[PDB]
């Protein structure tokens, strides 16, 4: 077969917020081309078995003659920029032994981000009505977990919970039923935050009728860095709850084998309305027209010129000249191979989110998210276990404490064993303006990567913007007919 | 309600999409193709057998891993007039181990379709096939036409029957519940 001249949209990276466009696109009629210069899907929102994984540590570890003289080209990134900092730390024998991690290594799917689904949302609404929700399969997360002095405990998560908490006195059961009856209505009592609008959710709570210890739980468990406003906070408490119960106790689910497949489904909606799909293959520049300044072609890294319309392109991708003013922020991430849960119980297979505020200002609050063998994203006998926050310094820096007090690296002597470590971070370049980059054509569209926040909807909005620039007065990824 | 993961390897234009549109839809056509559903019997027992299509992702070699997983059967086609799809048969059954990664690797169900029979200028031989597929475990191998509707029910019959045997190898073994659909 051989690659069509000219497309109606160019799609550059396969991460998350590119799928959902490029599958919105060609769901409406556009006629589209996804490229990443990878040879699997997702870019930095990819899984990886545990030999892949291994494969993509080590990297982080002319088309001029074309042009016409009314012709321009912006060359494109030729070498991937956003990871930093890598450490591997190998702690089992090289019961369980590193020998026997390599060989059921395809029982791994570990993913470079780690995000929940909120059970009401942008992504899952969007997934039940394009019904890109056919493609995959879902967990519960069981458990909400917390620090209690040095131990970590399962914190109340519904009404049967409060009920039997022997950890809440009967003052502070009624404190917290009447709080958060509030904060699921709260826009209906202005008043009643207004004069706290312009302080910080955490000052806010100070003046309620509610104990340090439930002000506490009610910041770090269900709000969930510290300057956050008011409102922001309610916001935050009555998505919560509203999400309790719609599939599960919790208002989370996990997608099955990662949230690496995510991305791919959204592009398999982009294939089946007829997009053209070419991994392993980059592409060298873009050809803009000298007078009009739009783009108007590309060059891939074979010397075919193609035509489109429209050009997304993630922002990996774009040269370090098109980038010298932006400013990026950074993800600090570490990713776990452990023995045993953090909170041991009878039925194993929970999959749980901790929350690790921090122990001293300056630095940002940890988020510890635990999978169980059933999310097939380990093999049985481990978890795997994901920390994550925004950075400060270097992942390891932000993270070791928080993996230090959770575990042990020692086979000989309560702590599960830690196997395998690792850590790295990530570039966050969510929420940056156009304007940032530099002299980039109107019909060229700007993807983020992974952003920094629990959920999705940053690369749901975004999407979503894009659409709508592209494909003016037309349905966002309406069902298949 | 049994469920029987089916996915149809093979190169483009040999004819995936048209054999599975001919068996569920019993229709050929001269845009839109994704995944089927099919009540099927198998020996006496009635399954759900779900038809999954590339949508096109192989014509430049891009599947995914995502399509892969959980398959209960490889179905790996061929077009009898063209020699060139059918060498690179054991190139996809290479792949589809690599990406499922599926439990006993050796004994994984794949049938063989020779499609296009209905064509009056066949190049690769009934017997060359039917020995590569013998060399391979001994794969069950079809002819089959999905235009003149020939052999199509009939090779599908297999697949059921293998595909079922593999799910059912792979519920024995597996200790966790249903997962979550939205
Ligand atoms: N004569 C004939 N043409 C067929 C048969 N099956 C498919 N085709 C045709 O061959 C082309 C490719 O078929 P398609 O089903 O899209 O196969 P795919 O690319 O493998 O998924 C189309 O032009 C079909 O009409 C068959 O059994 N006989
Ligand atoms: C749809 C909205 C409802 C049902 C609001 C009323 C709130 C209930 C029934 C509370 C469920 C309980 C929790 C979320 C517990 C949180 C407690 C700590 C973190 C100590
Ligand atoms: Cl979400
Ligand atoms: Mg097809």
């Amino acid at each position: 077969d051989n690659l069509p001249s000219d497309f109606d949209v160019i799609v550059i990276g396969t991460g998350l917020p590119e799928s959902i466009i490029a599958a919105a696109c060609s769901r409406s009629g556009q006629r589209v081309l996804h490229v990443d210069s990878r040879s699997y899907y997702g870019g930095n929102w990819a899984s990886f078995s545990f030999s892949g994984l291994l494969s993509w540590l080590k990297e982080y570890q002319m088309w001029q003659e074309q042009i016409l003289e009314n012709e321009e080209a912006i060359p494109l990134s030729s070498k991937d920029k956003t990871i930093q900092h890598v450490e591997v730390f190998c702690y089992a024998s090289q019961r369980i032994t590193y020998s026997q991690i390599i060989k059921e290594g395809r029982r791994f799917n570990i993913d470079l981000v780690s995000k929940l689904l909120y059970s009401r949302g942008l992504l899952i609404d969007l997934l039940i009505k394009s019904n890109v929700s056919r493609y995959a399969e879902f967990k519960n997360i069981t458990r909400i977990l917390a620090f209690r002095e040095g131990t970590v405990e399962q914190v109340p998560c519904s009404r049967a919970d409060v009920f039997n908490s022997k950890q809440l006195t009967m003052v502070e059961k009624r404190m917290l039923m009447k709080f958060l009856t509030f904060c699921v209505e709260y826009e209906e009592h202005p008043d009643e935050y207004r004069a706290y609008e312009g302080t910080t959710f955490s000052e806010y709570l100070k003046t309620q009728k509610l104990t340090p210890n439930l002000q506490y739980f009610v910041l770090h468990s269900i709000a969930m860095e510290t300057t956050s406003c008011t409102v922001d906070g309610l916001k935050a408490t009555k998505k919560f709850l509203q999400c309790l119960g719609r599939y599960g106790n919790t208002p989370f689910l996990f997608p099955l084998y990662g949230q690496g497949e995510l991305p791919q489904c959204f592009c398999r909606m982009c294939a089946v309305f007829g997009g053209i799909y070419c991994l392993r293959h980059s592409v060298q520049c873009l050809v803009v027209d000298k007078e009009s300044r739009k783009c108007k072609a590309v060059i891939d890294q074979f010397g075919q010129r193609i035509i489109s319309k429209h050009f997304i392109i993630e922002d990996s991708y774009l040269s370090e000249n098109t980038c010298s003013r932006v400013q990026y922020r950074q993800i600090s991430r570490a990713v776990l191979i452990t023995d045993g849960s953090v909170l041991r119980t009878d039925a194993d297979q929970q999959v749980s989110i901790l929350t690790v505020p921090a122990e001293e200002p300056g630095s940002f609050a940890v988020r510890v998210i635990e999978l169980c063998s059933s999310t097939m994203t380990c093999m049985k006998g481990t978890y795997l276990v994901h920390l994550t926050c925004m950075s400060s310094k270097t992942a390891r820096e932000d993270l070791e404490r928080v993996v230090q007090k959770l575990f042990t690296p020692y086979t000989e002597i309560e702590k599960p064993r830690l196997l395998w470590a690792l850590y790295f971070n990530m570039r966050d370049s969510s929420d940056i303006s156009r304007d940032c980059y530099n002299d980039l054509p109107s019909n060229v569209y700007v993807c983020s990567g992974p952003d920094s926040g629990l959920g999705n909807d940053n690369a749901v909005k975004q999407a979503e913007t894009l659409f709508q620039q592209i494909c003016p007065n037309e349905d966002f990824c309406p069902a298949p007919p | 309600k049994v469920l029987l993961k089916v996915i149809i390897l093979g190169d483009s234009g040999v004819g995936k999409t048209s054999l599975m549109n001919q068996y569920v839809n019993k229709k050929f056509s001269n845009i839109g193709a994704d995944f089927l559903t099919k009540e099927v019997m198998v020996d006496d027992r009635l399954v759900t057998m779900q038809i999954w299509d590339t949508a096109g992702q192989e014509r430049f070699q891009s599947l995914g891993v995502a399509f892969y997983r959980g398959a209960d059967c490889c179905v790996l086609v061929f077009d009898v007039t063209a020699p060139n799809t059918f060498k690179t048969l054991d190139s996809w059954r290479d792949e589809f181990l690599i990406q499922a990664s599926p439990r006993d690797p050796e004994n994984f169900p794949f049938v063989v379709l020779g499609n296009k029979i209905d064509l009056e200028n066949r190049q690769v031989a009934t017997k060359r096939a039917q020995a590569w597929c013998y060399s391979k475990n001994n794969i069950p191998y079809f002819e089959t036409s999905a235009k003149e509707a020939i052999n199509v029910e009939q090779a599908f019959q297999t697949i059921a029957r293998n595909a079922l045997k593999q799910e059912t190898e792979v519920e024995l073994y597996n200790e966790f519940p249903e997962p979550i659909k939205l």
